[PDB]
DNA sequence: ATCAATATCCACCTGCAGATTCTACCAAAAGTGTATTTGGAAACTGCTCCATCAAAAGGCATGTTCAGCGGAATTCCGCTGAACATGCCTTTTGATGGAGCAGTTTCCAAATACACTTTTGGTAGAATCTGCAGGTGGATATTGAT
DNA sequence: ATCAATATCCACCTGCAGATTCTACCAAAAGTGTATTTGGAAACTGCTCCATCAAAAGGCATGTTCAGCGGAATTCCGCTGAACATGCCTTTTGATGGAGCAGTTTCCAAATACACTTTTGGTAGAATCTGCAGGTGGATATTGAT
């Protein structure tokens, strides 16, 4: 009630479960997540912390792709397009989200050999 | 004085709608502490997210089901994780999955 | 004193015994490889927005009378129609090289549909 | 249906034809996003076609949702959702 | 007589439970001089299991996307209009008001 | 009536299936929606509607596999009846277009321009 | 024909009549095609790099055997459409191959 | 390394014999097929298999189970966008 | 056209594998009636944001001209698959120990429910940053004319 | 092979519209702590139904054609790209009424829960019975050669 304390202390106080696990997603949420979503009469207390796990570190991956894309492009913060170019250049994610379009994200730069231009000539073409 | 807008208001302030956000932005940083991201793009990692989340809550929910259990825990989540990523991915996310929940236990 | 003293859009010499222009153009396909390269490297939407919102507001009305779009509505729904032409037309350009052709035709597009058992 | 009530109100102006509103220019372009360097005479109506249908279905499945929550207002989650039940899920839209 | 020997195995098997006998009285509804083979009969449970999880599971997301905590017969139907090609979904529709209805007057 | 009953001539009863008038057990239905993790709660009508669609969607291949059967002078149907009634069907081939029957076979069809040319056999019109 | 075969004596239908004959036959039929302990042996194979030891009860094989019959039935008809597309009436391995990418199995 | 002997070798694969799928392809409506076919069709059996056994097997260890079941297979294929009828779910 | 050969159809037959039908039990549902709780319609309303109206202007659509070169028709031959004659070996069919799938009892670690506190993420709106869009401007690449 | 011509690349420059940055402020999560229940791991084990194997059984590996398919090569016709003139409608900026989302609070028709009663579907045998596969035989359509 009001500011609250001069705590701030460091020693014995309430930890976050996403701090207990090691974690930057939240634990809590994602529990409350789970309960709400009709997944099972029960969920277990390790449950949410794998799933935050899982979760985070497939933000890790995308992004750890993304800002290379970025850096690529030459920029500094990672657009839609960069997301894409590190989803479809890389084969496991591609998997993952082979069913999915990001919006504004293009198409990776690919021409079928056929269609390039014959060195001039005749014969051919 | 001050201590107000002249307001004169009838409640209705929000909702508030919740989002992996600042927490795509943690784990940006970490990755790439000097790069940001569009809110477009923060958009579809909050889709991804969410995306992710429910494929494998939905084949945890199933798989349970299956063997007649009424609980989620982390081991049907762990299967999950192993039917819906490919090769590599699912390595690490159930490597580093598992590695959160022995710490997590390993604490009061 | 400019007397559109430019050096020239060519230079040199002076070959100019003859009476031959000939205005520079490009030959077939060279044009359209260069608008894939352009239009593979962006992102934004092809189709014009107003048409395309007209086109959407015209089929639902056709289902439903009296209904409204949020402006996000309509933009979820192109995205998602130009990111799915899009698709079609490279499985289209396969079945027509697989063709031994490098025109897509209507076959093309109906074979791929097929295939995709959108027709099945 | 609520909206209608003559006086003040009405003369929506007649919808029609709007499918050529996707140009022969636009389904170029989208052609060559999808790396086609070489496009036949009778694509162009083709398209227009197969695009109806794409839509026709979507908006169809949008439009449900909407009815479904009572609303007389498409939203971008009901377009979402409708991408999704058709396999086209979409990242960008609040999914 | 009604055997009473404990050693003639008091084994237990749980019990599976199947449409069997409503999918074969609607057979006999539809073709009274129809039978129908046991993989046959395999096959159109697989097809009612199926279709019953089809239905669920969209009135499932549809009172999620809603905000809603119950699954109605409201529900049932806007997943059944989702779901189904459409004339099955029209007479789905009709057959399933049709049952509500009957049932409701009839307390 | 006015002054009746008093005895024994009423009891209590009646099944939801037969107040809804359906053939499947509704309470089942119920039972497995509420098993289902589909929702907190399942209100009473959905058990009867879900259970009126499955009724009929199987009254609908049954008939349809039904008289497969008997074009094939079969009285029993099996699976390569229900596949002939289902992908005969414009719509119940579209609902089952990701599934396959057991033992069902494919419905016979030959890509015109595979068969011999020259002309064809049997007297096709004449004397 | 009658050549000098099998000590002389003739007939030989020409090729392709009895392809036809037996695309006939077969779309006529629902056994399976394949030899089932082939199929088995390739199975426990397969399965013996994810998990050693395991046993399978004949109705999973059988499942097994149904949906991979199904699925390469399915894909030698779109193949068969690749290659008529293409002016030939031989399917080649382009052909399974460009239905495979259509079909997103893709790559 | 056994349960084949003399006289006969050939990996396991090598059993869906020419003839079979050729049988197969007839199935399909096929009617005349090249000679790389034959291995073409196995290498892409043997993905299917792969992927749907792989998937059965998970689901045979999270069960516990030291025998792949119909189910688990029904439940594979239906992961798999290939859902059959006929044993079991 | 005309036959010879061989595949195919149809009508009939009958054993048995797979239905089907009859007790007999039974526990697991399913129904009933009796509190108690509660989702979620109404009803009322503030407050986004959707529809429209305007008006200016240049990015882009349209319609045209012309001709390069791609599509498709044709011919033709070399090669690659289809058909075929059967003995040979792998698969098929059908009993049989024993591995586990599947009952069934047990009992705690862990989940739920709930009272209470404490911490946090979302939001608001005003600053005040800053990447980079988009406007140049020269390299250097590429393409098309000879 | 040059080498005009034009496209395009890649760096530089710098406002400004999005982005990162707060200073509240709050409700609403999220974390405590303490009872109360219970899901399912563990252990034990009976009884299916697997894996294995001998005889039986009947499919396929092989080699030799040669028909007919695929694809190379040639050939034009006319479709489709490139370019260009013209001018329109989409885009952009911006204001504005008000439809209709989306808070909020008032309740009761309907749902959850329980407890006890009534019924049914699943299981086990058991004893029939029965549709139709597969076998026969003769006719007759089909294919291929002459
Ligand atoms: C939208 As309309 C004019 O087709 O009803
Ligand atoms: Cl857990
Ligand atoms: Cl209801
Ligand atoms: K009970
Ligand atoms: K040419
Ligand atoms: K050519
Ligand atoms: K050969
Ligand atoms: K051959
Ligand atoms: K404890
Ligand atoms: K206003
Ligand atoms: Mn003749
Ligand atoms: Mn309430
Ligand atoms: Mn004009
Ligand atoms: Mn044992
Ligand atoms: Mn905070
Ligand atoms: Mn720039
Ligand atoms: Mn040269
Ligand atoms: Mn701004
Ligand atoms: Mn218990
Ligand atoms: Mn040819
Ligand atoms: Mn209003
Ligand atoms: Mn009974
Ligand atoms: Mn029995
Ligand atoms: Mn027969
Ligand atoms: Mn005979």
């Amino acid at each position: 009630s009001g500011r609250g304390k001069q705590g701030g202390k460091a020693r014995a106080k309430a930890k976050s479960r996403s701090s207990r696990a090691g974690l930057q997603f939240p634990v809590g949420r994602v529990h409350r997540l789970l309960r709400k979503g009709n997944y099972a009469e029960r969920v277990g207390a390790g449950a949410p912390v794998y799933l935050a796990a899982v979760l985070e570190y497939l933000t890790a991956e995308i992004l750890e792709l993304a800002g290379n894309a970025a850096r690529d492009n030459k920029k500094t913060r990672i657009i839609p397009r960069h997301l894409q170019l590190a989803i479809r250049n890389d084969e496991e994610l591609n998997k993952l989200l082979g069913k999915v379009t990001i919006a504004q994200g293009g198409v990776l730069p690919n021409i079928q050999a056929v269609l390039l231009p014959k060195k001039t000539d005749s014969h051919k073409a | 004085v001050t201590k107000t807008q002249k307001k004169g208001d009838k409640k209705r302030k929000k909702s508030r709608k919740e989002s992996y956000s600042i927490y795509v932005y943690k784990v940006l940083k970490q990755v790439h502490p000097d790069t940001g991201i569009s809110s477009k793009a923060m958009g579809i990692m909050n889709s991804f997210v969410n995306d992710i989340f429910e494929r494998i809550a939905g084949e945890a929910s199933r798989l349970a089901h299956y063997n007649k259990r009424s609980t989620i825990t982390s081991r049907e989540i762990q299967t999950a994780v192993r039917l819906l990523l490919p090769g590599e991915l699912a390595k690490h996310a159930v490597s580093e999955g598992t590695k959160a929940v022995t710490k997590y236990t390993s604490s009061k | 004193p400019r007397k559109q003293l430019a050096t020239k859009a060519a230079r040199k010499s002076a070959p100019a015994t003859g009476g031959v222009k000939k205005p520079h153009r490009y030959r077939p396909g060279t044009v359209a490889l260069r608008e894939i390269r352009r239009y593979q490297k962006s992102t934004e939407l092809l189709i014009r927005k107003l048409p395309f919102q007209r086109l959407v507001r015209e089929i639902a009305q056709d289902f439903k009378t009296d209904l409204r779009f949020q402006s996000s509505a309509v933009m979820a729904l192109q995205e998602a129609s130009e990111a799915y032409l899009v698709g079609l037309f490279e499985d289209t350009n396969l079945c027509a090289i697989h063709a031994k052709r490098v025109t897509i035709m209507p076959k093309d597009i109906q074979l791929a549909r097929r295939i995709r058992g959108e027709r099945a | 249906k609520g909206l209608g009530k003559g006086g003040a109100k009405r003369h929506r102006k007649v919808l029609r034809d709007n499918i050529q509103g996707i140009t022969k220019p636009a389904i170029r372009r989208l052609a060559r996003r999808g790396g086609v360097k070489r496009i036949s005479g009778l694509i162009y109506e083709e398209t227009r076609g197969v695009l109806k249908v794409f839509l026709e279905n979507v908006i169809r499945d949008a439009v449900t949702y909407t009815e479904h929550a009572k609303r007389k207002t498409v939203t971008a989650m009901d377009v979402v959702y409708a991408l999704k039940r058709q396999g086209r899920t979409l990242y960008g839209f609040g999914g």
